[PDB]
RNA sequence: CAGGCCUUGACAUGCUAGGGAACCCGGGUGAAAGCCUGGGGUGCCCCGCGAGGGGAGCCCUAGCACAGGUGCUGCAUGGCCGUCGUCAGCUCGUGCCGUGAGGUGUUGGGUUAAGUCCCGCAACGAGCGCAACCCCCGCCGUUAGUUGCCAGCGGUUCGGCCGGGCACUCUAACGGGACUGCCCGCGAAAGCGGGAGGAAGGAGGGGACGACGUCUGGUCAGCAUGGCCCUUACGGCCUGGGCGACACACGUGCUACAAUGCCCACUACAAAGCGAUGCCACCCGGCAACGGGGAGCUAAUCGCAAAAAGGUGGGCCCAGUUCGGAUUGGGGUCUGCAACCCGACCCCAUGAAGCCGGAAUCGCUAGUAAUCGCGGAUCAGCCAUGCCGCGGUGAAUACG
């Protein structure tokens, strides 16, 4: 969900980027 | 070759200043590019009305950054005299460029 | 959290360091709840301020890479 | 040759052209069917032909810009009849009556201050 | 303590850090802007007037 | 409390901005300030002319500095030795060639920002209020005109109560544009207090 | 708030006095503030070979007059904002009725969103409101073309990239359009219901606009301001603490309790804004946050940049689970003098309550509700799930 930050929907909606939403 | 930008607030005035250069840049040799409308920037601010507190019924206004450009073809030295010489901005602002 | 440095405030060590001129007594106040314990720096009982008082604190190894502050307690009723 | 219409629909551009022939119908550089594949309303946009009835003739080549995959949809429904309106001054027996012909004016409206989305107004305690 | 900080505002020699903003006309610190250099309330006054160049009650 | 201000309202057409030119993000809370200064210092030392208005343009380190005035025999000075020291001040803080226009008021019973001054001083002088205004009012129609609405805060005659004069002749369509309707506001020390004042002037219409 | 310090003071104005007078570089003690102290010597007005002597700014000391106070009073006030409510209302001039307070007008008949309009009438008119005058989305058009396009023929290293072109699209500036002028139905009128053409009707749909007054409404802490009160302190500086406390109650919120779902790889369609010791392409380092290099941009011509939901196929299998991410441990990064109180991200490990919520109660009539992502202000950084905006997908129902 938003709220997990291990997870492609939690970043983002952290708005961040990371090993599970890298920039590309 | 020589570009011409053309700011300022009022709409009014920035097209007529930006126009004259125009009937008069053709009479001063090579053609000249139609006065080209580009987009608007703006910038928008809210306020809350009330100086204390009421978050509601606030009130936010505008400012119009009205850009304009156009540009001759060819660098006459003719040309030079009156842009050069004709500065005549109320309230505009032009920047020049080749 | 500092990885190139220890933000640990100068008039510590300053005042540790000429204290560590043979070590002698020890009692030394000071207002810098924000800076890092240093190693070696043990035995040097060092009264931190919370905003009320100097809390004598004593300093021993098993606490270091801490802060005098997290030693102070800021507020009252833990 | 060309016959183009005005494909304009809620922030969404597209650009009609109609050229005899085939069917083949192209947008944005792509198989009209692939570009849409998924949304099963693509073969919406494509029903104004299928109502002129004349759809095995024209190799359509649109070319929609902004908005959203249906609201572009949307324009080209508009351009297809825009365009072909034009190439058959007897073809205004349908965009009139089969209701063909409206910009829908319906879109977003601007978010009012104290309403959370334009109308969705906050909670309320009272209490 | 309002007008010993306007003052102590435009000093700056120490910390960038503490180098903080606050109203131009009225010495107020909370909502100014990197614009205008006015506050909410001023602002607005100001805009009503028209002392306030290019800037026009919005409408959209 | 509400009604807009009849100027920021009018602002986009019918009335044009006091402060007039242009300047980028870079420059532009300075140009304001000094925009704003000025002004400040011209409010002060030339109160005694009673300006009702001080336009300003620009360029590039010129300044328009336009004072429009009712009575200019203070402006300029005796045969022109007022104005000159003004000029310096101006520039004593401008460290730009700042220029300095001025005119006239062809009447100043229908320039709002005075008929406010007016009656904002006849306060401050113990007069009357009703009458002050009853009479402020009528002294705007017979110097031919439209609209004039004036109106006083609280404290009028010192009075613990704070009341409020209301007082108007004509019309005064506040919410119709096409009025060019003149709107001033004017203080009021009195040693018991602090008073404001209103003027609406409705000039011509469309 | 505790502690360490300063007094014509952190700032305005004026005056008196020997010195020195502009200014620049340090040192000592100290937590800092502060206090104490050691070094070059000056364009100016001018008698004058010169030394030197008088001296106008500005500065330092001393003293005098004064500053300053977010200290009290929003029932002493200005200003501005909130509310009844954009509700259809409130009044005025004269005439007339009435002992008078006060009526009439503005009661009545039809209509309307409306004190909108009409017709009536001891009333005849008027003003502030309503409407209209203003901006936006809409239809179409003219001017203008470095956004745009095999659109047309074109060369093209195979990208509107190059030549080249205003036709599209668009940008932005000026216009036409819609006015109950047509037809039928009802009527004394105003004007109501029906219908065609039209992009749009009978105010086309949203903005800006909020009467006399009301709540002794709100705010003296934005500002202004009368009165009151403080003056080696109710003023001023500083370091540290606090506003972030927590057995608890409420308000508004966010994430959820799952397969109309969640995860992972791939692949698309936005709008609106923003940017100079600023946004960063593109590289190399790292699992990553981020870091070393470094192109372009004064920004319709580079960047923030990726839209997300969607589409494809792949994995879970009804389990407190691959649902849900609280809690905490360990390892880090960035802004900043400085993250103990007290920042935000990252990675590993922990995986809490929750399987749809009592009594109650809220929002919303259509591009709305619901749902998804995006921009900006403030701002070093950020506790923003807030607010103010933008766009994508896109309903249910309205007997009454
Ligand atoms: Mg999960
Ligand atoms: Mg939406
Ligand atoms: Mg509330
Ligand atoms: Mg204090
Ligand atoms: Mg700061
Ligand atoms: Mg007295
Ligand atoms: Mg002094
Ligand atoms: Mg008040
Ligand atoms: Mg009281
Ligand atoms: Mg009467
Ligand atoms: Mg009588
Ligand atoms: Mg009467
Ligand atoms: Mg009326
Ligand atoms: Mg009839
Ligand atoms: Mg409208
Ligand atoms: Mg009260
Ligand atoms: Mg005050
Ligand atoms: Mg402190
Ligand atoms: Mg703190
Ligand atoms: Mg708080
Ligand atoms: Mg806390
Ligand atoms: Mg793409
Ligand atoms: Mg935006
Ligand atoms: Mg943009
Ligand atoms: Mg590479
Ligand atoms: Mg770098
Ligand atoms: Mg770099
Ligand atoms: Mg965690
Ligand atoms: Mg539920
Ligand atoms: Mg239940
Ligand atoms: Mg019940
Ligand atoms: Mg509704
Ligand atoms: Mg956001
Ligand atoms: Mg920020
Ligand atoms: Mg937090
Ligand atoms: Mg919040
Ligand atoms: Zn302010």
């Amino acid at each position: 969900g938003k709220g997990d930050r291990r997870t492609r929907r939690g970043k983002i909606w952290r708005g961040t980027y990371g090993k599970y939403r890298p920039r590309k | 070759k020589i570009r011409i930008k053309l700011r300022g607030f009022d709409h009014k005035t920035l097209d007529a200043s930006a126009q004259k250069i125009v009937e008069a840049a053709r009479r001063s040799g090579a053609q000249v590019s139609g006065p080209i409308p580009l987009p608007t920037r703006v910038r928008r601010f809210t306020v809350i009305r009330g100086p204390f507190k009421h978050k509601d019924s606030r009130e936010h206004f505008e400012l119009r950054t009205h850009n304009r450009l156009v540009d001759i073809i060819n660098p006459n030295r003719k040309t030079i005299e009156q842009l050069m010489t004709l500065d005549l901005p109320t309230g505009v602002e032009i920047e020049i460029k080749t | 959290s500092l990885k190139k440095g220890v933000f640990v405030d100068d008039h510590l060590l300053e005042k540790v360091l000429e204290l560590n001129a043979k070590g002698e007594k020890r009692l030394i106040k000071t207002w810098s709840r924000r800076s890092t314990i240093v190693p070696e720096m043990v035995g040097h009982t060092i009264a931190v301020y919370n905003g009320k008082q100097h809390v004598p604190v004593y300093i021993t190894e098993n606490m270091v890479g801490h802060k005098l502050g997290e030693f102070a307690p800021t507020r009252t009723y833990r | 040759e060309q016959y183009y219409g005005t494909g304009r629909r809620k922030e969404a551009v597209a650009r009609v052209f109609l050229r005899p022939g085939n069917g083949k119908v192209t947008v944005n550089g792509q198989d009209f069917n692939e570009y849409f594949q998924g949304l099963v309303r693509a073969v919406a946009a494509l029903e104004p032909l299928r109502a002129v009835d004349a759809l095995g003739r024209f190799d359509a080549y649109i070319t929609v810009r902004g908005g959203g995959k249906s609201g572009q949809i949307d324009a080209i429904k508009l351009g297809i009849a825009r365009a072909l309106v034009q190439y058959n001054p007897d073809y205004r027996a349908k965009l009139k009556p089969l209701g063909f012909l409206t910009r829908d004016a319906r879109v977003v409206e601007r978010k009012k201050y104290g309403k959370h989305k334009a109308r969705r107004a906050p909670q309320y305690s009272k209490r | 303590a309002r007008k010993a900080l306007i003052e102590k505002a435009k000093r700056t020699p120490k910390f960038k850090v503490r180098a903080y903003t606050r109203c131009v006309r009225c010495g107020r610190a909370r909502s100014v802007y990197r614009f205008f250099g006015l506050c909410r309330i001023c602002l607005r006054e100001l805009a009503h007037k028209g002392q306030l160049p290019g800037v026009r009650k919005a409408s959209w | 409390g509400n009604k807009i201000h009849p100027i920021g309202f009018r602002l986009g057409i019918t009335r044009d901005w006091e402060s007039r030119w242009y300047a980028g993000k870079k420059q532009y809370r300075h140009l304001l300030l000094e925009d704003q200064r000025i002004r400040g210092l011209l409010e002060k030392e030339l109160y005694s002319a009673g300006l009702a208005r001080v336009d300003i343009e620009r360029a590039a380190d010129n300044v328009a500095v336009t004072v429009h005035v009712a009575k200019p025999g203070v402006v300029i000075g005796r045969g022109g030795e007022r104005i000159r020291v003004l000029r310096e001040e101006l520039a004593k803080l401008t460290g730009k060639n700042v220029a300095l226009n001025v005119q006239e008021v062809q009447n100043p019973n229908l320039s709002a920002p005075l008929v406010a001054q007016r009656v904002a001083e006849q306060i401050e002088r113990r007069f009357a209020v009703r009458r002050a205004i009853k009479q402020a009012v009528q002294r705007v129609m017979e110097s031919g005109a439209k609209g004039a609405k004036v109106i006083v805060s609280g404290r009028i005659g010192g009075a613990e109560q704070a009341r409020t004069e209301w007082a108007a002749q004509g019309r005064v369509p506040l919410h119709t544009l096409r009025a060019n309707i003149d709107y001033g506001f004017a203080l009021a020390r009195t040693t018991y207090g602090v008073l404001g004042v209103k003027a609406y002037i409705f000039l011509g219409e469309v």
